[PDB]
């Protein structure tokens, strides 16, 4: 197994331009949407097939009552929080707690809030404190740590129940999340402004996301490399680039994915 | 509050060849707030079939979209994906590289 | 914290009624849960936040109304003697916040008949101290009896010159059933007051027992010829003497 | 999850220690709580656990093995006051309660002076028999007449005096407090006056 993980975002929006719900939740796997709910449809429902199959209608059930209860507890801390600011109109809250299960057997959770898309509140599981980014984040940290079992409830969710949650999707959606697809790489070399040759290697075509790629010059490192995104082709699979220029030493481009290397020599 | 405007990137899913059937993705990333509208464009109108995906999270708070159709490139047609959003005074219209 | 009403109640086979509950502690979360001798609370239904209910283990027969943020309403639809259970409203701040705990309300007594042809208060006499224990532990003690009640609707206590007293008190857990082969048994209950010899021989001293029977209500049709067995207190005193 | 074990019933004496066990087998935990619910009385909240350990809140101890998947209820200096039901409660993956059954907790005083004896009392307008005196040892037994009742047990405590004694109470409407606890076994050098 890679790294895989399992994450859960919740969005409030106060005071919202018609057409954009209050709330929004939604889970993933990797990158997999799998769970979501809003306040408009006020049903937790599965956003890929694999999970649709393998839990039965009382489990969307049991999790549309609880994002409605959920829901209504951003709400209020929303209120409370702009109350904290004294901030009218319309303003945003956001939560993300998940975990890790990287390849090494070692593990992590995460937990954090923002306000306006700003890092607000940030948990650490081995100390078992909040970290508050100013003086209204410090009230909520003083609350929240007054709380002693709920800390340590926070702690054992991220690195048992959590865990645990992951372990079952993997096994769930072990077939479009354990694969393997590599990627098809090329070298395009061009003289761009006079002088100025450009080399791009490019990847497309691969699954997971996580590629490497970097430029080599006779065998050592390289100069400035330009890095492209991992975009989505929209078909499942992923693509990339990277690009440097030269003029006229040799170069060859290097690429590393699911445990398989590449070498392109130009 | 800090708002953050949205980065727009226009890609085929293939290496595109004039001809060749193709899908032109349209990906909108790194935004915030939430609300956006995205629609592509064949030479100046909008394309009516596109699918798109559901809002998604990132974990610096922005938000993503990806937003696909189905279509051939030729040398004569030009196409672009045009992104509205709160930071934006007026549509940013964006045109496909063609695979340069 | 939770107020639930009513605290004792006698129903006929078919006959509908609605238990309340309400909480103003700002909760969020309310529960109605029945408990049976020797299993676990089962939960009926819940309310994870205002504006939605779900059933729970056991929701047939019931449903329930989530009135306010205040109030959660638990309804029998049409009571069957399967239903003759004690039933606990409870609330929590929030669901699915893992370390809250549940506060309950005082619970609600409820008894299904096929009809109240067998409904009694009960009778009560006190008994006063043998002249043998007197002496030989110059201690002395009083006995109550309840006999002949149903249903097993009833609280008992002791009161010493105006003021309930706890110390040197002690009823039976349960009742006895005075024809245990019957189905519908009528039930006894015995409660002991132990007080000084020099107490008891205090002729001022006022001992009084009082028997609390839950029984039926104003608006309950009585056609017997006998007294209709309403909810009332009935008693028994005795006077310390040398 | 399924599964809550906890026994029915646990008797300890006075001023001595007693532990409630609690397994559980659940599908996800998320803690485990211990409510005290008095004879015809709610219960209240006693304790949680969710890590592994040792909670105290003064005489009361609550422990968790998340690993054994197991808990117990620590009593200490036991008191009569400490008869009860105890409830035992998981939460599991999907933050549901699963009960337990409960376990009922009785104290048996420590008799200083026993001084068995059966006496009778007279009606205040009818008679009854009273067995009473007698060490927490002694079991009295019910009737079998049916027209002759036999109480059970009771414990009651003059706290002024630090005295706990038992009792036990017989009556009918033929019958003497002679024969009345016949069907159960008492004491040797029971008193029995004239
Ligand atoms: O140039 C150089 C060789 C030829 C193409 C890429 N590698």
């Amino acid at each position: 197994m890679r790294t895989h993980s399992l994450r859960y975002f919740r969005l409030g929006v106060s005071d919202p331009i018609h057409g954009v719900p209050e709330f929004i939740s939604v889970g993933y796997v990797d990158s997999h949407p799998i769970t979501t709910y809003d306040s408009v449809t006020r049903q937790k429902e599965p956003r890929a097939p694999w999970m649709a199959e393998n839990l039965a209608p009382d489990h969307w059930e049991r999790y549309t009552q609880l994002l409605r209860g959920w829901q209504q507890m951003f709400k209020v801390e929303l209120k409370r929080l702009q109350r904290h600011y004294n901030h009218s109109g319309s303003h945003t809250y956001q939560r993300m707690i998940g975990c890790e299960l990287l390849e090494d057997g070692s593990t992590t959770g995460f937990l954090q809030y923002a306000y306006d898309g700003q890092d607000f509140l940030i948990f650490n599981k081995d100390t078992l404190s909040w970290l508050a980014v100013d003086n209204v984040a410090h009230t909520i940290k003083q609350a929240w740590e007054a709380n002693q079992h709920e800390l340590l409830y926070q702690k054992n969710w991220l690195e048992e129940e959590c865990i645990a949650w992951l372990k079952r999707f993997l096994e769930y959606g072990k077939d479009t999340l354990q694969r393997t697809e590599p990627p098809l790489v090329r070298v395009n070399r061009k003289e761009t402004f006079p002088g100025v040759t450009a080399l791009f290697c490019k990847a497309h075509g691969f699954y997971p996301p996580e590629i490497y790629m970097t430029w080599m010059k006779n065998g050592e490192e390289i100069q400035e490399i330009d890095y492209g995104d991992i975009l989505p082709s929209g078909d499942g699979t992923y693509q990339a680039w990277a690009s440097i220029e030269l003029d006229p030493n040799l170069y060859s481009c290097h690429v590393e994915h699911s445990g398989v290397h590449m070498v392109l020599q130009v | 509050m800090i708002q953050r405007t949205p980065k727009i990137q226009v890609y085929s899913r293939h290496p595109a060849e004039n001809g060749k059937s193709n899908f032109l993705n349209c990906y909108v990333s790194g935004f915030h707030p939430s609300d956006i509208e995205v629609d592509l464009l064949k030479n100046g109108e909008r394309i009516e079939k596109v699918e798109h995906s559901d809002l998604s999270f990132s974990k610096d708070w922005s938000f993503y979209l990806l937003y696909y159709t189905e279509f051939t490139p030729t040398e004569k047609d030009e196409y672009a994906c045009r992104v509205n959003h709160v930071t934006l005074s007026q549509p940013k219209i964006v045109k496909w590289d063609r695979d340069m | 914290g939770v107020t639930q009403t009513p605290k004792f109640q006698v129903l006929k086979t078919g006959q509908s009624m609605t238990l309340q509950c309400a909480q103003d502690m700002n909760h969020n979360s309310m529960y109605w849960y029945r408990q049976d001798p020797g299993m676990g609370l089962r939960l009926i239904y819940y309310s994870a936040s205002e504006g939605t209910t779900d059933k729970g283990e056991v929701p047939n027969g019931y449903n329930v109304s989530r009135l306010n943020k205040r109030e959660f309403s638990l309804r029998l639809e049409s009571a069957a003697p399967s239903q003759t259970s004690v039933y606990f409203c409870a609330s929590s701040v929030w669901t699915g916040e893992g370390s809250g705990e549940l506060f309950f309300g005082e619970g609600s007594r409820l008894t299904v008949l096929e009809d109240l042809k067998n409904v009694f208060p009960p009778e009560v006499a006190v008994f006063e101290p043998s002249e043998a224990e007197i002496s030989h532990t110059q201690k002395a003690t009083l006995v109550c009896l309840a006999t002949g009640f149903y249903p097993d609707h009833v609280e008992l206590s002791w009161w010493v010159n105006g003021k309930e007293v706890h110390s040197g008190v002690c009823t039976d857990p349960q009742p006895l059933k005075e024809q245990p082969a019957l189905n519908d048994s009528r039930y006894a209950l015995s409660s002991r007051l132990r007080v000084s010899a020099t107490f008891w021989q205090n002729p001022r001293n006022h001992f009084r027992c009082q028997v609390q029977f839950y029984g039926l209500s104003e608006n309950d049709e009585w056609t017997q010829d006998r007294a209709k067995p309403v909810t009332q207190i009935v008693s028994a005193e005795a006077w310390g003497r040398a | 999850g399924q599964n809550i074990d906890q026994p029915t019933e646990m008797t300890a004496t006075e001023g001595a220690i007693v532990q409630i066990n609690c397994t559980y087998q659940t599908s996800g935990f998320n803690g485990l709580f211990w409510y005290q619910q008095h004879a015809g009385e709610a219960p209240t909240f006693l304790s949680y656990n969710v890590l592994d350990g040792l909670e105290e809140k003064g005489r009361f101890s609550s422990f968790l093995s998340r690993s054994k998947g197991y808990s117990y209820l620590l009593l200490k200096e036991l008191q009569m006051k400490d008869s009860a039901s105890y409830l035992c409660a998981v939460k599991d993956s999907n933050y549901q309660l699963i009960w337990g059954a409960g376990t009922k907790l009785i104290i048996k005083p420590d008799i200083q002076n026993p001084d068995p004896a059966v006496y009778q009392l007279r009606d205040s307008k009818k008679s009854v028999c009273l067995f009473t005196d007698f060490d927490s040892q002694t079991n009295v037994s019910q009737s079998k007449d049916s027209d002759v009742y036999i109480t059970d047990k009771c414990v009651l405590d003059m706290r002024s005096m630090d005295f706990k004694s038992n009792s036990a109470v017989a009556w009918s409407n033929d019958f003497a407090c002679a024969n009345a606890f016949n069907n159960s076994i008492i004491p040797e050098d029971t008193f029995f006056p004239s």
